[PDB]
RNA sequence: UUCCCC
RNA sequence: GGGAAUGGGAUUUUAAAAUCCC
RNA sequence: UUCCCC
RNA sequence: GGGAAUGGGAUUUUAAAAUCCC
């Protein structure tokens, strides 16, 4: 009965990450002590011709990004955890999240590093320019 | 590609979800699958009011992080910590009629005792969030499941089920660890439970002293000891260990009842959890005491040792001067160390089990009442420590009660005991029909040491010079006060002193 | 319907018998039958090479003849005869193969703790006779009965059964009663198992003496006891009681675990049958005592009870001599009689409802240590056979060790017991924990008697003036091995002794 | 499942008998008692011009005798029980038994108290004409 | 329809 | 696999059925 | 086998 | 009268069956 989710590859860094008080802490030593990134991401046939903004309704990658469906790319939304924000709700889950294809490897770490330019809407350091 | 069952989506909507709202790739509807990837349809608008319940079954615990301890400790290393080991053990109901194919926990067990009892809750995933709540669910089908169909109307909230779980840990485990080792038999079910009251992370220290952090707290996102532990809701860094992995074939009641008479009533989590910890304590202590095991001194250790010795010497001096035996078999000694060295009486020693040393310092004993009774028939035997079905009729006898239980003495496999005063040692159930032949050892003291010397003592036991005058001197007064300290610490520790029964003290006063 | 299922044919023959080997007019043939009759035809031959199992499921114990003993009992006499209750089940297997419809007896189970397994055995008919022989047999289709599955290859000869259930039985209850009673749950397939090892007739006489005749030989017709049952196989007029018949909702584990904590495991014979006997004993028992019924000696009673009057006297009669307490209180006596008349001190007596005693002076208390701490603040207070929560640390306790088993202290309900003494009292668990307060008492003799005159006495516990001297009179010399043997067989019998940690022999000493 | 092939009514005395040492003198002590007889006996139908011998191959009632089927009078037949015949056998199974209009209330106690003549071959004192 | 026993 | 049980009363009509109350 | 609704 | 559901995993053999554990 049901439908499966996950693939056996994820099944240690679920389970380790879904038991941790820091779950973003947690993700960034397992990652660090040569544990392999989250696969299985929702990664979408684009034209590549979009925007380039980093959280949208629609895929608007740009020729340098690659979009995913935001669930996938979201840590608490993987672990089936509490989200950090007061909340409690997520901000990628819903929308569309594009992703600098050099760091395309690991969605889910690139959205726990990085941060949202407020009057762009561009990762910081992505695409970016205001200063 | 293969899949796995952890995260399963239990929900009964057959359809699968917006590219948008799909946590995996596996998730998203065939509609947007295409080549590998997906399409993002402009007309197909997102759901907003599913509620897909999330299999928490299949965790794997076996990461590799540097500064994160593990869960699952070998058994060498959790034989090291036998005074943290708790059994636990989890019935579980079957979710139904919303989701099909998980299962909640509805009743907890401990080696302690308790059982709790808890409403079915799981994990929801929501279009906004992951929600934890209250879900459907029923009883598994079966005649031994049947006593579980009234606990589905007596359940408690979760978040107090976690802070009774953490007030009965540390109230167990206060003043005998500073951790808690899990005793399980199938670590599956044990595991999905365990995600819903523990947290894992780095070592920490406790909030108020330099003790281990063994507890969390999510309202003040602090770490306890067991001592500082009031009010907080998670167990912080446990670890635990499968039986089962051990070898062991059939179920637990089998493997259990191979050893074990005293516990029962299977199905039920505590039971199941005493039963558990029995057959760990069977696998680890009943073959033989490992002297190369050292264990911490928690508390009065070293005192009791003392007065074991003080009554020992005490009492063997007192029987060798008073009925001038002439052998002493010191039965279950391997050393020749003699508690009175002037004592005009030669010694033999034996060991119940070959030991290391192949010289001819001792000899094998397998003592029984059925096959030596009348080897020893002259002089007098020290079973000190020393069990064996009965005893002759010319003994001096100090057997420990596994009854007496404490920080120090541990329950056991089959009515025995694991006492653990620097080393861990298993012993039988205590049974007063070994007896039969001896009595009750009285409280006396007795002094051969020269009377060279604040409330003057009024104590006719204080066999001594001294007593036969106006008062006793305040040496003796001390001494005596110190060796009744001694005597009473002992005896309440658990140890019981029997001698033959032609003992008496009137042969010690004509001594002076 | 006007059938039973008492000798059903279980056999898969589609076809009935002839009229000359049918046993009864049900069993008889279709073709055979007219008009109500039957009717010889020469054109079906009789069958010589059937074999037809029969069914022994359905029996009525409810003969009423004049010379025989009945075997189902009513409450009282059950209640009468305590002593020989003795818990019997049996757990089953089913006809498979050759016939299905009966059930075949395959693990008997007693309270004393044996399980005997049998090969699966049945009643066959033969065109000759009835042959008692294996059929073939599988365990019950069910989850809680797969412990079964092994005991199908594990069975004895029924031979080998019957005679070891009478050998059990014989020496169980030998020095108890002069008879069984089973205390069942469900009789009918008690009673079906019961046909393979018991046989009824009128009353009888041991072939060896002239107790009641409780056993048979089939190898010689002889009748004998319990003492002469050596070689004997079958169990003569036995005595039952059936539980279920006392107004019970549920099955046997639902209705014993209301009321008990220490038996569990379902589904084992013996098991079922410690937890039938402990359902009856606590339905029986555990209400209040009856002095209304009175039970005969088999053994050292009178003793115990001089010894336990002997003892109370001396004890009490040297405490109120070593500190001279002004006034003293004596709880949980049943009639208002001081323990020395000779003592001058001021008696004050309480209990929560005393024996019907005239004697109106003794106060209402119903006594717990959390509440009456403050009661009896000074003044040495009397504790003998009263069993409370915790003594108080200025009290002379004597008490009940539930812990030993012996011919006056049969097992009870809840880690209590029996103890049958004249009457039938019920004693909670033994708890070391109530007597944190106390010590334990030391053995002392006490007299002011005058005296006049093999080795002498040589003590130092025979506290009398006429031992000031160097020597003591044989009178002394007679009555402390007399009250030495009294407190020897009083402590032999279960009961433990305490007193207030102040208490000395010096002081008695000084009564001179 | 299987075939019931006994009636209520015997359910006591057939338990009774069953359990005692001497099923015989039970019978007879049941009786005495006030116990009614066993009943649901097989009962032949013939002519009545037999030969009127105590057993037979064949219904060979005389005109104040019914035919039984042997195996129905037989107490240990009807209990299942040992016969104590010397080798275990019955003699009245696989054979026709004749008893007396008047004796015909109670076929299984007549088998019991009654004995038959070997040398003329019915029952004494019922019929056979040698004494 | 419901319960007990295996 | 074995077995048991399915409450009490009133009224009407032709032992049974129906209705009503508990 | 079990439950919900009427 | 209407309707729903009958858990999870491992192993072996030829999708299915069997065995075992929970
Ligand atoms: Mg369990
Ligand atoms: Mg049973
Ligand atoms: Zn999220
Ligand atoms: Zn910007
Ligand atoms: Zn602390
Ligand atoms: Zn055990
Ligand atoms: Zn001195
Ligand atoms: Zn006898
Ligand atoms: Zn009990
Ligand atoms: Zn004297
Ligand atoms: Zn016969
Ligand atoms: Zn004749």
């Amino acid at each position: 009965a049901g439908n499966a989710t996950e693939v056996p590859a994820n099944s240690t860094v679920l389970s380790f990450c879904a038991f941790a008080v820091d779950a973003a802490k947690a993700y960034k030593d397992y990652l660090a002590s040569g544990g392999q990134p989250i696969t299985n991401c929702v990664k979408m046939l684009c034209t590549h011709t979009g925007t380039g903004q980093a959280i949208t309704v629609t895929p608007e990658a740009n020729m340098d990004q690659e979009s995913f469906g935001g669930a996938s790319c979201c840590l608490y939304c993987r672990c089936h955890i509490d989200h950090p924000n007061p909340k409690g709700f997520c901000d990628l889950k819903g929308k569309y999240v594009q992703i600098p294809t050099t760091c395309a490897n690991d969605p889910v770490g690139f959205t726990l590093k990085n941060t949202v330019c407020t009057v762009c809407g561009m990762w910081k350091g992505y695409g970016c320019s205001c200063d | 590609e293969n899949v796995t069952g952890l995260f399963k989506d239990c929900s009964k909507v057959i359809t699968g979800l917006h590219p948008t709202q799909a946590p995996t790739h596996l998730s998203v509807d065939t509609k947007f699958k295409t080549e590998g990837l997906c399409v993002d349809i402009p007309g197909i608008p997102k759901d907003m009011t599913y509620r897909r319940l999330i299999s928490m079954m299949g965790f794997k615990m076996n990461y590799q992080v540097n500064g994160y301890p593990n869960m699952f400790i070998t058994r060498e290393e959790a034989i090291r910590h036998v005074r943290a080991w708790i059994g636990f053990d989890v019935e579980g109901c079957h979710a139904t009629r919303e989701a099909v194919g998980t299962n909640l926990p509805l009743q907890l067990g401990f080696s302690t005792g308790v059982n709790l009892v808890a409403v079915p809750t799981g994990y929801v995933d929501t279009p906004n969030n992951t929600d934890f709540s209250r879900v459907s669910a029923k009883p598994p089908p079966g005649d031994q499941f049947k006593h579980l169909i009234p606990l589905m109307y007596k359940g408690l909230p979760w978040n107090v089920v976690r802070i009774k779980i953490v007030q009965m840990l540390s109230d167990t485990l206060k003043n005998l660890s500073d951790r808690v080792v899990f005793v399980l038999w199938a670590h599956g079910f044990a595991l999905t439970s365990m995600k819903y009251f523990v947290k894992i992370g780095p070592e920490r220290t406790c909030c108020l002293c330099d003790r281990r952090a063994t507890c969390f707290s999510t309202a003040s996102d602090t770490y306890a000891c067991w001592h500082h532990s009031i009010g907080f809701d998670y167990v912080y860094n446990p670890f635990m260990i499968d039986v089962q992995q051990w070898g062991f074939t059939g179920n637990l009641q089998s493997n259990h009842d191979l050893y074990c008479q005293v516990h029962g009533n299977a199905h039920v989590a505590s039971c199941d959890a005493i039963m558990t910890r029995c057959l760990a304590v069977h696998e680890c202590f009943v073959k033989r005491v490992d002297w190369t095991i050292e264990y911490p001194i928690i508390g009065d250790e070293l005192k009791i040792n003392a007065a074991c010795r003080k009554v020992q010497h005490m009492v063997v001096k007192a029987a060798l001067l008073a009925d001038k035996f002439p052998v002493l078999h010191d039965i279950g000694n391997p050393k020749a160390i003699k508690c009175v060295p002037q004592a005009d009486v030669e010694w033999k020693f034996y060991d119940a089990q070959p030991c290391s040393d192949k010289a001819y310092k001792i000899e094998e004993l397998f003592y029984s009442y059925a096959t030596h009774s009348d080897k020893f028939t002259d002089g007098v035997c020290l079973f000190w420590n020393c069990n064996v079905d009965r005893y002759p009729a010319n003994s001096i006898v100090c057997r420990f009660d596994t009854r007496v239980l404490s920080n120090l003495n541990l329950p056991g496999c089959d009515g025995g005991s694991l006492y653990v005063n620097k080393h861990a040692f298993h012993t039988p159930a205590f049974d007063k029909s070994a007896f039969v032949n001896l009595k009750q050892l009285p409280f006396f003291y007795y002094s051969d040491s020269p009377c060279e010397s604040y409330v003057p003592l009024k104590s006719a036991t204080c066999i001594t010079r001294c007593n036969l005058g106006g008062a006793v001197c305040r040496h003796h007064a001390n001494e005596y006060r110190l060796y009744l300290d001694a005597y009473n610490m002992m005896i309440s520790a658990g140890f019981s002193l029997w001698v033959y029964k032609q003992f008496d003290t009137y042969n010690l006063w004509n001594t002076f």
